């Protein structure tokens, strides 16, 4: 049964992982709609920002960690502010220590360690959060997507929530095009906002639900937001 | 409290399910072993197969040498086996330090012993399923066999066996004894005790072995050897050399 | 007992739906943020002579610039009140300012976690989740007036106008029709009174409602029970001239 | 400040025949200047007795730490500590904080309840233990008093005799200090009455 | 982890109770009786020793008494081992007391710490209480000669004649007739061995299957001596009752 | 039977516990590795699943160095695998200050061993459900490990995990039959290139992506080094040379 | 560890424990206070059934919490110990640290901290006891009573009334008393005390214990003598409203 | 006995929307339960119906119909038709005592 | 990550009862017949060898051990649980006494000491409770010769003789006739194997039986051969021939 193995966060079933990783990992579905893309030489984030009401104000999709990085999320809020603070402190501490930046690389395997740990752990929980995170390091320029069970993959480009399979189908056929221009912010950019609006079939898409946020060679961490992102579409 | 055997704590009748069932099926592990006191040796006789040709038997060990002179033999299974390999070779390694004295069979069991019945208490650990047994030639006491088994009991033998074929090993030994009026056999040198071990391991168990399907460990004063590939046919062939 | 870690298909904790059910049951806040202030309003409810109904009130002080109302379980709410009050008052004595309505909102959710048995993550060292949610109002130098809706399951919504409470579903439409964005703080209390009438099954009087506003000249300011009365007097007599 | 001389302190125990006698002086002062007369620094559990000379504070802390031990003892076991037992006990105390400061010179003296044989001990700040079965002494005038208990002292003295000894050797060892004035005290111990005696002495 | 493995009995119940409590009073009714009878020249003490045999001694006779003081000493209802830690720390509380002020624990202060510590099992911990129930007998000079008993549960209340123990109920009914409000010992030892004749199946009232304890004045003996009574002082006293019948 | 299949903290009567039942199941259920001891070193590949134009070459390589001279491959789930490793360097970079000396392949086997063994003590620790291929070359000898879940290991002469671990186990038998041990370590990455080929027919839903690393004392010095360029090349060509499809 | 929960939320948004800890407060003894506008009387049961209690060593229900402060409860004695001690320790804290005599609201928010703690943290149960709390402000002539639940809300009330049957006088009680005109003499809101503790005591007059409180530490406990001579006296105004 | 055990899921507001409780007969009723109980008998003058009403504290119905059931048998064994005050009394005495106990955590 | 249990694993169920301490129990009763007599002039005490196997040394193999000097103890239940509580009752009768009052702790205070480490195990959860009952046979200076049973919950009460283990009751019958105090220590070990006979039938030695008195000295028992200074230990335990002996000794 479902209740035999659901209590606490210790036990393996015979389905290889336990069932609460896999309602985890559906979560993020529920949240915000957030594609990634890269060319070569920049890296671009597009999310989707959601409210509750008209008299409610927005929530941040984007958090900036660093004037040469941040990350969005999808899922689960909580979990997304307790993981943000530990990059964070990860990214100061190699600052302080290394005079390093951080790679995105670098941070994931960190990070990775972090999810096992308190999947072992029977009070604690997988973070029910997937999450872009994006930079410019002396590697060049990374997406790489995160899993709140542990797993850390680098990419040209992907998706997580609303539709993910959806943008994916998109970016896979302009993908030799749009990832060999490279010395051109623009273009890149508004392949991204072409994208995230045929994810879509149950929303629409306007200027301040969109956020673009692109980190690259020549580009330090920069959201454009509001108004700002009418000239991308 | 949660049950009896989801967490170790006492059975409806004073039992505990945990040791026994630690006693059986970390025999059948496809192992089997004797050992037999020597005059100025110990032998210990204990089977040992690989499945492949592709597992390199060497590194397939199940007689350890915990210190230089003392061996460790361990019924059941490679993961447990290790858990006591680890406490017996640290053990044995701190009463070198501490006491000034090389490690005794009969102390090293003694400890484990009380050792695994805590671990046996425990509602968060489990008594180890090995069965483990002690050889070296003490300088305290000649040769020496002390065995202990998975409850947190202990005893001392002068001539053990475990695995089901434990009633022939023993009959062949008992009669054996009660005619010659001793319980170890006189010879010095360590090739007629292991010819001696043989005869009877051959008649209880019923067959013969190759030199990759057995091991053979040899205690003797201030050492504790292995013998290689060649060295254990050696002694079949030698026998055979009789006949 | 019940899982601290056991998600819901979806993926949604047990224990995040149910602190969602403490929260419906309390007497209802309500919160419009204006352009000269925040209006706090809550129902106190209860009017008994065994009982002194204008010593208990349910709109509390966190700072000069800081209040919230709250509704569901009161006992929470001072747990939450003792972290707030003890974060804000260290970063006034480090950088000399006010706090930031959000900031504050983060502090207190990130303790807001712990319930259970521990993680390796986090030590948790509670056994629920806060069963009280709050309207947390003030004003800072570099936003303006602001008003904010904190859940204790981690998510906190800036809002420009917002109800919670049991009688909230009702009270949230009104808020909207209400709402535009040349609204003031004088017509804003005044409306807070239809909406509090309106909803009654009573007289509105003020032991059972409290009124508070914001004005950045004095901060954070309870509207006082001499006022409040004379407000309802006000109110009684132009509605009831309207029919 | 003196470390343990401000009121000072010496102590004498003899041996009779199945008997014993120990004495004590009772000056309390600030420095040399004397203040009182009385101090009292002898106190029995059951027949065993017990002086403790030096600083006040610290015979206090032993004093209330031996009341603790042999309270529970005495309860549990039925049985109230005997002379022979109590020198262990003394002992074993020492030696659990001598790497704390002490600054005593405990004295037992006390006729056995189990074997019968009158029976004294002496003890040092570290917890050295001194067997003797003629006098032990200590404190301050120690040096004085071993020259004056060896030559004076007189074996296998019954109660009245035993009395004009261990007066006559505390009143003369006393007079060459004004360490040991302000009044003295003398009991002589039978487990069949214990007569306490006060000495008229010096003042300064 | 522990949520799954164990349980949780240190919850309360749908009528206001705890589980394990209520339970540990059952396992006192059927352990062996002690009796408190208060006077006011002395504090006449009696217990039941239920089952006695000449295999065992009968010559310990500090059984269920225990002095924990030379001023306050309990009888015991229940467990022996239940009994040996309350009664270690007890006697360690009144040391703490006695090194403080140099003045002996009431016995009202070191009933409310026990009660404290018993409380404190069933409270946090999830551990299980004890299960045994103490009768104080006891000194004040604010209060006279005091009688209490306390319970598992932390529940501690004023007597001059209590039971605890199995057949409570039968030597209580006699007891509250014959009780005199101001009494001598003598008299108090009268009344006691009638009660407990009566309260002993068939003819079994035996000085070796009882322990006595009397508290008095005395005039050869200081001012509250107890007097642990050893076999033969119970042979006396049966025989001037007369009550050995 | 039952409490054996949530905990490990008890033993099962099979003499073997129904949790550990699952955690090999999950090694079987990844991708394809493998582990060649040659006549001086060790070489590893692995097969590395195309799903997707929107992952890129040789940043999701499952290959892990740990130390200097030992290079670590898996089959499973991926987060497990990584954090094994971590642990792993940690004792690593830990052996290497106190002994002056780099951490051994038999040394590395004990260290993976006892953490797994711990968590199979505990169930209040929930075990690794990958299989770890290792080694490399030492101060005493060349090495291939292979690390399963139980915390059972040992070394061996070639080693498979996985989906395809059957058709790599006969694939390799074949040529190190051939071969006095897998003959050089040159020779060794084209035999590889065809034990992963074979490997593949198991798949047949991905495309792959060959990956190959050694180690090697001969044509490497000590050192855990990729193989990629010129020797990768002539690698993939000899495997579809001989096999055909 | 025993950290973890011991308190878990229902599923109507209550929670379990606090519902079970009312429940053994009203199998209990019965507590309350009415209020003058020159005293605050607190009534205390005594209900000795069995004559067999030497009661000068049978526990009170009313301590000191400070010299103008007392604390009254319904409830098992045991729990009731380990919250009176906090109490007492926290009077003292203000009054050493503040140099300033203690205020009334601020020990009520401490009575109903230590409670509210145990509800949310884990390995710990709430208290089986429900309190009042009342004394007067320091230089303060007007009369404080606060009431405390083992949830660990709190309110101030004119009067109230706990413990078994608060029904039955609270419905009383708000017949007798207006705040417009409450009473101005001792002796008549003594009188009505009596009254109301009477009607569910059953029999009672030395049973029922009286402690009015009047400004600043003057802290009375009325006697038998007294008491039995006010049920008289009822006794004929029951043959005067006939 | 009690309702709390069963569900509110099986009682269906609304076909069952009357939950109704059991309340204690008061002073009225016990001389009323009692009046009807003591029609049925043969008895002394003595007994007060009145006084024994007074004394019982708020006892259950059928306390009184165990007292009538009592006290003929302390009649029917003294060989006698005629059932005086004081058996009625005793019988009052000892139900009362059971249905009053409930020490130290009723009585605290 | 790691254990969290501190939750208690013996708890009071619906009658008052323990039910670790009642499951613990039918183990004791099931365990080898055990004994212990008070001579007056001694103290006896007899528990069964066994064997494990004939090739097995007895010697190692523990069934009497000596507690602190002129002590011993026997049980009866479960081996391993004896074992443990052997070593941790060794351990503070040792550090706390044997400088401190300068000598082994009184019988009555070690039964004590005894009962507190099992009452621990039983009130404190990660642990089970110790599963034995002991008869603690002794020798003290300052109470003569006693006798001392010890349950598994910690409950200890005072005996002059006892039986434990199977076939209690029947095993006191004998004893209870046969000896009535102010007997020679010999007598005592005489009467104890005809006890015994008739307790076990099947086969019967005194190679499966081990014999331990307290009730004698030797010059070698005060552990010197020069001039006294203390009494020193009075345990000896018996080799088996010296037993055949006084089974030959009617």
């Amino acid at each position: 049964f479902r209740n035999n193995y659901d209590g606490d966060t210790v036990t393996f079933s015979p389905t290889g992982r336990l069932f609460q990783v896999e309602y985890a990992l559906e979560a993020i579905k529920q949240g915000s709609v957030t594609v990634g893309l890269r060319s070569n030489t920049h890296a671009v984030l597009v999310a989707l920002k959601r409210n509750a009401d008209e008299l409610s104000s927005y929530q941040k999709k984007i958090i900036k960690c660093d004037e040469h990085m941040g990350l969005s999320l999808a899922g689960l809020a909580p979990d997304a502010r307790v993981l943000s603070n530990y990059l964070r402190q990860q990214c100061n501490y190699s600052s302080l220590v290394f005079n390093r930046k951080l790679a995105v690389e670098r941070a994931g395997h960190l990070l990775c360690d972090k999810a096992q740990k308190n999947t072992q752990s029977y009070g604690g929980r997988p973070y029910g959060v997937g999450l872009l995170i994006i930079g410019y390091d002396k590697s060049g320029a990374h997406l790489l997507e995160f899993q709140p069970s542990g797993n850390v993959t680098e990419l040209y480009g992907t998706a997580i929530g609303a539709r993910s399979q959806g943008a994916k189908t998109y970016l896979e056929r302009t993908l030799d095009t749009f990832i060999k221009i490279d010395g051109n912010p623009d273009e890149l950019i508004k392949a991204g906002v072409e994208a995230i609006s045929q994810s879509l079939r149950d929303e629409s898409l306007t200027v301040d639900n969109l956020s673009i946020a692109i980190v690259g060679k020549d580009t330090p961490f920069t959201i454009y937001d509001g108004e700002a992102v009418a000239k991308y579409i | 409290a949660g049950y009896d055997r989801h967490i170790t704590i006492f059975s409806p009748e004073g039992r505990l399910y945990q040791v026994e069932y630690a006693f059986k099926a970390t025999n059948q592990t496809n192992i089997n072993s004797l050992a037999v006191r020597g005059k100025d040796c110990t032998v210990v006789i204990s089977q040992k197969k690989v499945p492949d040709k592709l597992l390199d038997p060497t590194t397939v060990s199940y007689i350890f040498c915990i210190s230089r002179t003392i061996g460790m033999v361990v019924n059941g299974p490679i993961p447990d086996a290790r858990n006591a390999a680890l406490r017996a070779k640290a053990e044995a390694a701190e009463f070198r330090y501490k006491y000034g004295y090389d490690m005794p069979c009969d102390v090293l069991a003694k400890r484990m012993a009380n050792l695994s019945q805590i671990y046996t208490q425990r509602a968060y650990m489990r008594p180890l399923g090995v069965i483990l047994t002690f050889v070296s030639v003490d300088e305290e006491l000649g040769p020496s066999i002390y065995k202990t088994d998975p409850a947190g009991y202990y005893v001392g033998y002068k001539a053990t066996a475990t695995g089901p074929k434990q009633q022939e090993i023993t009959t062949n030994l008992e009669n054996h004894f009660k005619k010659s009026k001793i319980d170890h056999i006189n010879e010095e040198s360590w090739e007629k005790v292991v010819e001696f071990a043989i005869t009877h391991m051959i008649d209880a168990l019923g067959t013969e072995f190759s030199k990759n399907d057995l091991e053979v460990g040899v205690a003797t004063k201030d050492k504790f050897f292995t013998l290689s590939a060649e060295n254990i046919e050696e002694r079949l062939v030698a026998i055979a050399e009789q006949d | 007992d019940r899982g601290v870690s056991t998600f819901s298909p979806e993926g949604r904790l047990f224990q995040v739906e149910y602190s969602l059910e403490a929260i419906k049951l309390g007497s209802t806040a309500i919160g419009i943020a204006t352009k000269e202030g925040v209006v706090l309003g809550v129902e106190k409810r209860a009017t008994s002579p065994l009982l002194e109904s204008d010593s208990i009130e349910k709109i509390v002080e966190i700072d000069r610039h800081i209040g919230c109302a709250m509704s569901g379980l009161t006992a929470d709410a001072r747990s939450m009140i003792e972290h707030a009050r003890t974060a804000a008052v260290t970063h006034n004595l480090y950088y000399d300012e006010d706090i930031n309505v959000e900031s504050l909102t983060q502090s207190v959710c990130d303790l807001a976690l712990r319930f259970g048995e521990g993680a390796s993550g986090e030590e948790r060292l509670m056994s629920r989740p806060f069963g009280v949610a709050l309207l947390i109002a003030g004003h800072d130098a570099d936003d303006g007036y602001q008003l904010f809706h904190a859940e204790p399951s981690g998510t906190f919504y800036r809002y420009n106008a917002k109800a919670i409470g049991s009688g909230s579903e009702g009270a949230q439409a009104e808020l909207l029709n209400e709402w535009h964005s040349s609204l003031t703080l004088k017509e804003a209390e005044l409306l807070v009174l239809k909406i509090l009438k309106q909803v009654m099954e009573e007289k509105l009087d003020e032991n059972n409602a409290q009124l508070s506003c914001i004005t950045k000249q004095d901060g954070f300011k309870i509207y006082d029970n001499e006022k409040t009365a004379e407000l309802i007097k006000e109110l009684k007599e132009k509605e009831a001239a309207e029919s | 400040s003196d470390p343990s001389s401000i009121n000072g302190g010496i102590v004498v125990a003899m041996t009779g025949k199945d008997c014993v006698a120990i004495a004590c002086d009772l000056r309390l002062g600030s420095q040399s200047l004397g203040v009182s007369n009385k101090f009292e620094k002898i106190f029995h559990y059951g027949h065993v007795f017990l002086g403790i000379t030096g600083l006040a504070t610290d015979v206090t802390t032993l004093n209330e730490m031996f009341r603790y031990k042999t309270n529970l003892y005495k309860l549990k076991e039925e049985r109230a500590i005997e002379p022979e037992t109590f020198t262990q006990l003394v002992s074993s105390s020492l030696y659990e904080r001598r790497f704390g400061p002490y600054f005593v010179g405990p004295v037992v003296a006390g006729i056995n309840s189990k074997s019968g044989k009158p029976f004294i001990a002496g003890f040092d700040l570290i917890g050295c233990i001194d067997e003797a079965k003629d006098f032990i002494v200590s404190g301050t005038a120690s040096d004085q008093l071993f020259g004056m208990c060896e030559s004076l002292y007189e074996p296998n003295l019954e109660p009245e005799d035993l009395f004009e000894t261990i007066s006559q050797a505390l009143l003369n060892a006393a007079d060459r200090d004004a360490l040991s004035g302000w009044g003295a005290v003398v009991y002589i111990i039978k487990k069949d009455e214990v007569v306490k005696r006060y000495l008229k002495m010096r003042q300064d | 982890g522990s949520r799954r493995y164990d349980s949780r009995t240190t919850i309360f119940s749908p009528e206001g109770r705890l589980y394990q409590v209520e339970y540990a009073l059952e396992s006192i009714s059927h352990a062996g009786t002690a009796i408190g009878i208060m006077a006011s020249d002395g504090i006449v003490l009696a217990a039941e020793r239920k089952v006695t045999s000449t295999l065992l001694e009968q010559d310990t006779s500090t059984e269920k008494l225990y002095k924990l003081n030379d001023k306050i000493a309990v009888a015991v209802a229940g467990l022996t081992a239940d009994a040996e830690i309350l009664i270690n720390t007890a006697r360690i509380h009144a040391q703490n007391y006695l090194k403080t002020y140099n003045e002996d624990i009431p016995v009202e202060i070191l009933v409310r710490r026990l009660s404290d510590i018993k409380q404190g099992y069933t409270q946090h911990g999830g551990l299980r209480p004890f299960g045994v129930s103490f009768i104080y007998a006891g000194y004040d000079d604010r209060y006279g000669y005091q009688l209490y008993t306390s319970n598992p549960s932390g529940n501690y209340t004023g007597w001059k004649a209590i039971s605890v123990g199995a057949n409570t109920s039968a030597a209580q009914t006699l007891l509250q007739m014959d009780y005199k409000d101001d009494m001598k010992v003598d008299d108090a030892i009268e009344l006691a061995l009638k009660t407990l004749s009566k309260t002993t199946d068939s003819s079994a009232l035996t000085y070796d299957r009882l322990e006595f304890a009397t508290i008095r004045k005395g005039a050869n003996d200081g001012e509250v001596y107890q007097k642990i009574f050893k076999p033969q002082e119970i042979k006396d006293i049966l025989v001037k009752t007369g009550i050995t019948k | 039977g039952t409490g054996y299949d949530l905990s490990n903290s008890v033993f099962s009567p099979d003499g073997r516990n129904f949790q550990v039942e699952y955690a090999v199941k999950a090694v079987e259920n990844g991708t394809t590795s493998i582990g060649i001891k040659c006549n001086d070193g060790v070489v590893f590949a692995v097969e590395k699943l195309i799903t997707s134009k929107l992952l890129v070459p040789q940043k999701n390589v499952k290959i892990q160095v740990v130390d200097r001279h030992i290079g670590c491959v898996y089959s499973g789930l991926i987060p497990d695998g990584r954090h094994l490793v971590n642990r792993g360097r940690e004792e690593a970079a830990s052996f290497k200050k106190l002994y002056k000396t780099p951490i051994p392949i038999p040394a590395f086997a004990d260290r993976l061993g006892q953490y797994v063994q711990a968590h199979t003590l505990y169930n209040s620790v929930r075990p690794f459900g990958v299989s770890t291929i290792f080694g490399g070359v030492d101060k005493n000898g060349a090495h291939l490990y292979m690390l399963e879940p139980s915390g059972s290991y040992w070394g061996y002469k070639g080693a498979a995990t996985g989906k395809g671990r059957q058709s790599a186990k006969a694939e390799l038998e074949k040529l190190v039959d051939h071969h006095p041990e897998g003959l050089s370590a040159r020779e060794a990455v084209k035999q590889a290139a065809k034990i992963i080929y074979l490997a593949h027919e198991d798949n047949k839903e991905k495309d792959f992506e060959l990956e190959i690393s050694w180690c090697s004392l001969s044509e490497t010095n000590g050192l855990h080094k990729f193989v990629k360029g010129d020797l990768l090349q002539e690698a993939i060509d000899f495997a579809q040379k001989e096999i055909n499809g | 560890g025993y950290d973890r929960a011991l308190s878990i939320f229902s599923p109507d948004g209550h929670i379990f424990q606090v519902e079970y800890a009312l429940e053994a407060v009203k199998r209990g003894t019965c507590a309350v206070g009415v209020k003058g506008k020159n005293c605050v009387v607190l009534g205390c049961e005594r209900r000795s059934t069995l004559k067999l209690q030497d009661t000068r060593i049978t526990p009170s229900k009313v301590s000191k919490i400070d010299s103008h402060v007392v604390l009254s409860f319904s409830g098992l004695n045991a729990d009731s110990r380990i919250l009176i001690e906090k109490a007492r320790v926290e009077a003292q804290s203000h009054r050493l640290t503040l140099e300033d005599p203690v205020t009334v609201e601020y020990l009520t928010r401490y009575v109903a901290g230590v409670q509210q703690r145990y509800t949310q943290s884990g390995g710990v149960r709430p208290f089986g006891v429900s309190t009042l709390i009342a004394g007067f402000d320091p230089r303060d002539d007007e009369p404080k009573l606060y009431q405390t639940e083992p949830s660990g809300i709190y309110s101030s009330w004119s009067a109230q009334t706990i413990g078994r049957n608060s029904k039955t006088v609270r419905e009383f009680l708000e017949k007798n008393y207006d705040r417009k005109e409450p009473p101005a003499t001792v002796e008549e809101c003594v009188k009505l005390t009596v009254r109301s503790l009477l009607e569910v005591v059953q029999t009672g007059a030395k049973n029922i214990e009286i402690t009015v409180v009047k400004p600043d530490s003057d802290i009375v406990a009325l006697s038998s003598e007294e008491i039995n001579q006010y049920v008289t006296q009822i006794e004929q105004e029951k043959q005067e409203q006939q | 006995n009690k309702i709390e055990t069963l569900d509110p899921a099986l009682i269906r507001p609304g076909r069952i929307d009357r939950k109704i409780l059991f309340e204690n007969p008061d002073l009225s009723t016990k001389k009323k339960i009692l009046g009807i109980h003591t029609s049925k008998m043969n008895l002394s003058e003595d007994v007060n119906l009145e006084t024994l009403v007074t004394t019982k504290d708020d006892l259950s119905g059928a306390d009184i119909q165990a007292m009538c059931t009592e006290a003929g048998l302390l009649a029917l064994r003294e060989r006698r038709m005629q059932v005086t005050a004081e058996d009625f009394k005793q019988a009052k005495e000892r139900v009362m005592k059971n249905k009053v106990e409930e020490n130290l955590e009723g009585l605290y | 990550m790691t254990d969290r249990y501190s939750f208690s694993l013996t708890t009071f169920s619906p009658s008052g009862k323990l039910g670790q301490i009642d499951y613990a129990l039918t183990a004791v009763k099931q365990g080898v017949t055990s004994l212990g007599i008070k001579a007056t002039n001694g103290v006896v005490i007899a528990t069964e060898k066994k064997s494990s196997s004939p090739l097995a040394m007895s010697e190692t193999l523990s069934k009497v051990s000596l507690l602190t000097p002129d002590i011993g103890a026997v049980y009866s239940g479960m081996g391993p649980d004896y074992r443990v509580l052997v070593d941790k009752s060794r351990k503070v009768a040792h550090t706390s006494y044997k400088r401190i009052y300068g000598e082994y702790p009184p019988t009555k205070l070690l039964v004590s000491e005894v009962a507190k480490i099992m009452q621990e195990a039983t009130q404190s959860g990660g642990v089970r409770p110790f599963g034995v009952s002991l008869l603690i046979a002794g020798h003290d200076e300052f109470n003569g010769f006693s006798l001392y049973q010890v349950d598994p919950s910690g409950s200890y009460f005072p005996w002059k003789a006892t039986a434990i283990g199977k076939g209690s009751v029947a095993a006191k019958t004998f004893l209870e006739k046969r000896w009535n105090d102010e007997l020679e220590l010999e007598d005592a070990i005489h009467i104890a194997l005809l006890t015994l006979k008739e307790s076990v039938e099947g086969e019967f030695n005194g190679d499966t039986i081990e014999l331990a008195i307290i009730g004698d000295e030797n010059p070698d028992l005060l552990g010197y051969t020069g001039i006294p200074t203390d009494k020193g230990p009075r345990f000896r335990k018996l080799t088996s021939q010296e037993i055949n002996d006084r089974l030959e000794a009617l």
